[PDB]
């Protein structure tokens, strides 16, 4: 619902599959882990930080 | 016709306003997505462009920037909203991108122009889960040369007991600020962490955005800039207050809000802060 710890490790179609059944309205934005982002908080937002393999570094959230 | 702004109220700038302390001839850089200068309710003193394929500083492709800004500054006139110091001298340094992203050297240097021009105060409305130590000797640079530098919590809400405060708000030379609303409640996004220092107005938090348009969004993005805005305020009163005690001021006139953890030091208080 606004957090996915059960995707950190998977691929970016992995992370998006279960993302979009959960919330089919959201935004998802892709962006290596060592990247700044604005501290908004924009409730149809997913951001996906990725590591070296393109797997998800860090447990993705709403915002 | 212009309307204030709750966050702005709720921290008592119209206090500091009504005394006639509003922010003259403190230079505050918003480290951003850039300012639209175009907007009728800015005023844009300057700045510079560390995105290597965005060069003008004072156009936003993103809107982040321009928002944080209005909360800083939006000018005192018969349109939009009112700023927390509408005198302020606004610095865009935009070191981030139309998709609200930058890399650490992009930040880095806009950290180091704002040290270079004598800054008095840095918003950082921005951040990340991991720090550099460059990074951390920029901000580190910027507080022993006198600027007061705050920056947005972050909005990755609870972990168990671990802090959520990202980088640089983490750091200690960096006043971390996290989010309420108009009851002074907590957000839920609202990251938490020993390094939480005061807390702000960021649940809708109505400001400029490009195209001389207003709206209302939500964020420890929205909070950072009424602390940038207060310590401005402060400074246009005691101008020879060091950063460190204008840091102070704020965190020890701050209304307690609850547990240290999720509200730091509590809200701000800027009349109470400035004396
Ligand atoms: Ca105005
Ligand atoms: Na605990």
């Amino acid at each position: 619902k606004t957090e996915w710890p059960e995707l950190v490790g998977k691929s970016v179609e992995e992370a998006k599959k279960v993302i979009l059944q959960d919330k089919p309205a959201a935004q998802i934005i892709v962006l290596p882990v060592g990247t700044i982002v604005t501290r908004s908080y924009r409730i149809d937002r997913v951001r996906l930080f990725v590591d070296r393999l393109d797997n998800i570094a860090q447990v993705p959230r709403v915002g | 016709a212009q309307s204030v702004p709750y966050g702005v109220s709720q921290i008592k700038a119209p206090a500091l306003h009504s005394q006639g302390y509003t922010g003259s001839n403190v230079k505050v850089a918003v480290i951003d997505s850039g300012i639209d200068s175009s907007h009728p309710d800015l005023k844009v003193a300057g700045g510079a462009s560390m995105v290597p394929s965005e060069t003008n500083p004072f156009q936003d492709n993103n809107s982040h920037g321009t928002h944080v800004a209005g909360t800083v500054a939006a000018l005192n006139n018969s349109i939009g909203v009112l700023g927390v110091a509408p005198s302020a001298s606004l610095y865009a340094v935009k070191v981030l991108g139309a998709d609200g992203s930058g890399q650490y050297s992009w930040i880095i240097n806009g950290i180091e122009w704002a040290i270079a021009n004598n800054m008095d105060v840095i918003n950082m409305s921005l951040g990340g889960p991991s720090g550099s130590a460059a990074l951390k000797a920029a901000v580190d640079k910027a507080v022993a040369s006198g600027v007061v530098v705050v920056a947005a919590a972050g909005n990755e809400g609870t972990s168990g007991s671990s802090s959520t405060v990202g980088y640089p708000g983490k750091y200690p030379s960096v006043i971390a600020v996290g989010a309420v609303d108009s009851s002074n409640q907590r957000a839920s996004f609202s990251s938490v962490g020993p390094e939480l220092d005061v807390m702000a107005p960021g649940v809708s938090i109505q400001s400029t955005l490009p195209g001389n348009k207003y709206g209302a969004y939500n964020g420890t993005s929205m909070a950072s800039p009424h602390v940038a805005g207060a310590a401005a305020l402060i400074l246009s009163k005691h101008p020879n207050w060091t950063n460190t005690q204008v840091r102070s001021s704020l965190e020890n006139t701050t209304t307690k809000l609850g547990d240290s953890f999720y509200y730091g030091k509590g809200l701000i208080n800027v009349q109470a802060a400035a004396q």
